[PDB]
């Protein structure tokens, strides 16, 4: 928490895809 | 079809390969910012187990980092080049990410996932049902209320990839 250099969460919003 | 370990050690060969795998996140996760793929990937804690073909083509890859005395690692960001998916290269990058966490005294790999990946990252062996205690990851992992947490045990035992 509150790192900002910490390890890293994706972006699946759901695999049929556009953004 | 090589699986080899990538970090930032500032030559033109390992940057350009790094710079082809951040392009493939971004294009593969356009929910997340551009700025912050760059920022994990060429950060100094951060790693990328990339899928080479013909030894110069990036086509996938999974950036994380280890947090290596508490031995766990979370899973920053996995994906594969559009033109290369479902040809079974996805499964076998994690079980050869697996087999390294296996050889780097990792015993969970832990990763946040919403939406479909909950249901790729459980046919991968993760589950929502956590056997490390909460207090192992709190202050290491950030602790988000908007996103499904999975966990992955690496047993010191288990060969991985068929
Ligand atoms: C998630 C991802 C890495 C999987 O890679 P892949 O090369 O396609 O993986 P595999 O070929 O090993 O997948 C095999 C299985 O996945 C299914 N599958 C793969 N891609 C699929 C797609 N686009 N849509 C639906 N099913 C798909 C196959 O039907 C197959 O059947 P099975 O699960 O019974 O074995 C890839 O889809 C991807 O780059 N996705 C976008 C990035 C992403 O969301 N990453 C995870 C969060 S960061």
């Amino acid at each position: 928490q509150t790192a900002r250099k910490s390890t890293g969460g994706k972006a699946p919003r759901k695999q049929l895809a556009s953004k | 079809l090589d699986f080899d370990i990538l970090t930032n050690d500032g030559t033109h060969r390992n940057m350009k390969l790094l710079i082809d795998l951040k392009n493939i996140f971004s294009r593969q996760l356009p929910k997340m910012p551009k700025e912050y793929i760059v920022k994990l990937v060429f950060d100094r804690h951060h790693e990328s187990m990339v899928i080479l073909k013909n030894k110069q083509k990036v086509i996938g890859g999974i950036c994380f980092r280890q947090y290596k005395p508490q031995r766990f690692a979370e899973v920053a960001f996995l994906a594969v080049t559009a033109n290369e998916q479902v040809r079974g290269y996805g499964t076998r990058l994690m079980n050869k990410f697996k087999d390294h966490m296996q050889k780097q005294n990792i015993e969970y790999l832990l990763t946040y996932a919403d939406n479909f990946a909950i249901g790729y990252f459980k046919k991968q062996g993760f589950t929502k049902e956590h056997r490390m205690p909460q207090e192992k990851w709190k202050g290491y992992i950030k602790d988000y209320d908007g996103g499904t947490l999975m966990e992955c045990y690496i047993h010191p035992y288990v060969d991985y990839g068929r």
